[PDB]
């Protein structure tokens, strides 16, 4: 029993690290993503 | 002004933004990904290592 615990386990500790850092880099992305948006707008004003 | 039909100093300005924008699309890249090197346009012994 210990030893089919120990082979397929959860281990909280390491998963709980990877899910905060894949939220943080999914929130980073999204930022990241709405600043990077404004790019092609200041071709308006080169027009008139 | 003298010559009417060319602007060579936009041109100038123009040949100024792509350089900036190159390092621009590098950050955003850079943002984006966990990862510095990101498949390396640059020194490829980071990437190796």
């Amino acid at each position: 029993s210990e030893a089919q615990s120990r082979i397929q386990d959860a281990d909280y500790a390491t998963e709980v690290s990877n899910m905060s850092k894949a939220q943080i880099i999914q929130q980073a992305g999204n930022s990241v993503l709405a600043k990077a948006n404004q790019v092609p707008q200041q071709v308006l004003s080169l027009l008139q | 002004a003298q010559v009417i039909n060319t602007n060579s100093l936009s041109l100038i300005t123009q040949n100024n933004i792509n350089k900036n924008q190159s390092a621009l699309s590098s950050s955003i890249e850079r943002l984006s990904s966990g990862l510095r090197i990101n498949s390396a346009k640059d020194d490829a012994a980071g990437q190796a290592i």
